[PDB]
């Protein structure tokens, strides 16, 4: 308990920085909750750091490739490939924006088609699952309400029954 | 207190905190509220989450630039493949053939020039592959008049190809649009990216709703058995203490 | 205050319940159609899963 | 299981569905009948003594 | 502290309806289970909703059928293109042997 | 686990044991008490005739 306590205090000091640690009730339960939270935060912070560093690397690599392709196209097709008509540019932007929206690896149909299908399938699947859960919540709520009514009716009937028994006991 | 719990449970969805915990421990609840801003919705530190969002934006910008070029590159490759297939089927016009040969040659020279130019640093001393310089490849380009002609024709062909690709994207997402005219299809294409983003946003909202409903269901499943047990306890009392004992004695007397 | 909460709470609760029940009585008559639609929905979901 | 236990105990204690029954209905009926017959016997006795 | 005449009448009606009046403790328990959020009265999936669902699923079915057909076209087209690309590989392979 | 612990604390007597006790008691009343009462009713009728 003494080790978990030390970990929590160190973790709280890290989170609150230069601000005095607020006084809180130190009991077995508050310590367990704080401990789970501290473990969770530490594990997530580690994961997020690794993801952030990787994204930086990927940003550099994508930039390098973009330059490469731009240079390749300029040398091969001339500067004129960048002088598309207003509508041409609009079409290009829409393809680009659609691909970014679906987080695709490339602009090929082999990537676009499965992505659109997955998006549509996931949306339907979740909507059905939400309907089913809503029915279950309503059903359980009804069961719970009936049970609560029953509980109150039983309390009343039991009190009446106890009074009646006492009255009869006096008669006996 | 109920508000504090809702707030903490929404932000710290992993914490199993009951109302009894916050009632017995008021100062602890204050600590959790203060911790909530310091902890992102996913349990990570707020600073690190901010850094992550910034780094994601940067990547998205770079990716947008790369994709622009990538779309053109792929279209050109697809165009070349289509023209090649038509050339083998004997259906290509002499002008198309010249265009195809000229464009293929321009791209190839460019690709190979780059293979040679390891953008490396002039080292005045670096041995080229096969001893070839960029100039050796430029000599294999078609005549300058044909290159300019190919580049002018490519612009019109590229716009047509971009249009065809957009229509295909649209036709797959909204197959009902195939029965519509080119003008209406072009209007719908201009909204396609936004429609797809909306659908993605809808999915995210429905997932959040799902998580909320799930949390409520779990609460109800926790309360319901206890209520049944209280009812059972009352009935047991009526049966054991009143019917088998109190009333049975009365009936006998 | 206590009496007001009790009164309002019960009203609220049963209102919510009744609202839930009243919706049901109309529902018994419509049950055969509901079974048919549920059967149809199951059949369509199975077809959609195959597709 | 809890729901089944509750339903079984309740059915036993509420045979007519609306009232908690502590005495066996068959027995309750006999007590009433016996009380009525004793009241008649007491009248006849009083009448004869009178 | 004020209970309007309407709520009082409604509550009296509730008392008269023979429904058990839930005590404060019971109300607290049940109301907890109540998300403020307007969870729209589960409009009990009005036959209409099921009908709407059947319509929605039929629309989805039609959509999947159209998309499957399109995919089959794209797949046939790609298969043909892949065969022809193999022929190109053979032609380019001959040209490469000429250069050697 | 909380619900199981609550069931064990509240289980003296076992619901099944209690239902059995209730059923036995019911049978005992029909076999012994009900006939006794019928006999007494009959005896009272005879005493009336004696009157």
């Amino acid at each position: 308990m003494d080790e978990k306590s030390t970990k929590i205090i160190m973790w709280l000091k890290k989170m609150f920085g230069d601000k005095p640690l607020p006084p809180y009730e130190v009991n077995t339960r508050t310590m367990e909750i704080l401990y789970q939270l501290a473990e969770w935060n530490e594990a997530r912070d580690k994961d997020l750091s690794l993801v952030t560093e990787d994204l930086k690397l990927k940003s550099a690599e994508v930039k390098a490739e973009a330059k490469y392709l731009q240079d390749l196209l300029t040398e091969g097709l001339g500067p004129s490939y960048t002088n598309l008509s207003r509508m041409g540019n609009n079409y290009l932007n829409q393809i680009v924006d659609s691909c970014l929206a679906l987080e695709l690896k490339n602009s090929s149909l082999s990537s676009y088609i499965p992505a659109v299908n997955d998006l549509s399938s996931e949306l339907v699947a979740i909507e059905l699952n939400n309907q089913e859960m809503e029915a279950e919540l309503t059903s359980l709520r009804k069961k719970l309400t009936e049970a609560l009514v029953l509980e109150k009716s039983l309390e009343r009937d039991l009190k009446k029954a106890e009074e009646q028994c006492n009255f009869e006991k006096a008669k006996v | 207190m109920a508000q504090t719990l809702q707030y903490v449970s929404s932000r710290l969805s992993m914490l199993q905190i009951d109302e009894e915990d916050l009632e017995r421990n008021a100062q602890f609840g204050k600590v959790l509220i203060e911790l909530c801003p310091l902890l992102g919705p996913n349990g990570g530190s707020a600073n690190l989450n901010r850094e992550l969002e910034e780094t994601r934006r940067e990547l998205l910008l770079q990716r947008k630039m790369w994709m622009r070029s990538e779309v053109i590159y792929q279209l050109v490759q697809e165009m070349l493949l289509d023209l090649q297939v038509r050339k083998l089927e004997g259906s290509l016009t002499e002008e198309e053939r010249k265009f195809q040969d000229g464009l293929q040659q321009c791209m190839l020279v460019s690709e190979c020039s780059r293979l040679l130019t390891a953008d490396s640093v002039p080292p005045s001393d670096s041995t080229s592959i096969l001893g070839l310089d960029k100039q050796d490849l430029l000599d294999l380009l078609p005549p300058n008049m044909l290159v300019l002609w190919v580049r002018d024709r490519l612009q019109k062909q590229l716009e047509e190809a971009l249009k065809k690709k957009c229509f295909t994207f649209l036709s797959f997402h909204q197959p009902e649009t195939d029965e519509e005219g080119d003008v209406l299809r072009a209007a719908k294409v201009l909204r396609l990216a936004s429609t797809l983003e909306d659908e993605k946003r809808r999915l995210q909202n429905e997932q959040e709703k799902h998580q909320e409903m799930r949390a409520l269901l779990e609460k109800q499943q926790e309360i319901y058995p206890h209520v049944l047990l209280r009812c059972l306890s009352l009935l047991r009392q009526a049966a054991s203490e009143l019917r088998l004992r109190a009333q049975s004695d009365i009936d006998r007397i | 205050h206590r009496t007001v909460r009790k009164i309002e709470g019960n009203l609220l609760w049963y209102q919510q319940l009744q609202h839930t029940e009243a919706q049901r009585t109309a529902e018994e008559e419509q049950q055969q159609r509901r079974k048919q639609l549920c059967k149809e929905i199951l059949e369509l979901r199975a077809e959609l899963h195959h597709l | 299981k809890l729901d089944s236990h509750l339903k079984e105990l309740r059915d036993f204690m509420y045979p007519e569905g609306n009232t908690l029954m502590l005495t066996t209905p068959e027995l309750s009926g006999e007590f009433h009948q016996l009380g009525s017959q004793l009241e008649k016997l007491n009248h006849i006795t009083v009448e004869i003594l009178g | 502290n004020v209970v309007p005449d309407e709520k009082l009448q409604a509550f009296n009606t509730l008392k008269e309806s023979g429904k058990p009046v839930l005590d404060e403790k019971a109300l607290d328990e049940v109301l907890k289970t109540f998300s403020i959020s307007k969870v729209p009265a589960i409009e009990e999936v009005a036959i209409e909703k099921l009908e709407e669902e059947v319509k929605a699923l039929q629309k989805q079915k039609n959509l999947h059928i159209r998309r499957r057909n399109k995919l089959q076209m794209v797949e046939s087209g790609n298969r043909q293109m892949c065969l022809k690309s193999k022929d190109k590989e053979e032609e380019t392979g001959r040209a490469f042997q000429e250069v050697l | 686990s909380k619900t199981q612990r609550a069931l064990q604390k509240n289980t003296n007597p076992d619901t099944d044991a209690l239902l059995k006790s209730l059923s036995d008691h019911y049978s005992l009343e029909l076999d012994e008490m009900v006939p006794k009462m019928q006999r007494l009713i009959q005896q009272c009728e005879k005493h009336q005739e004696y009157g």
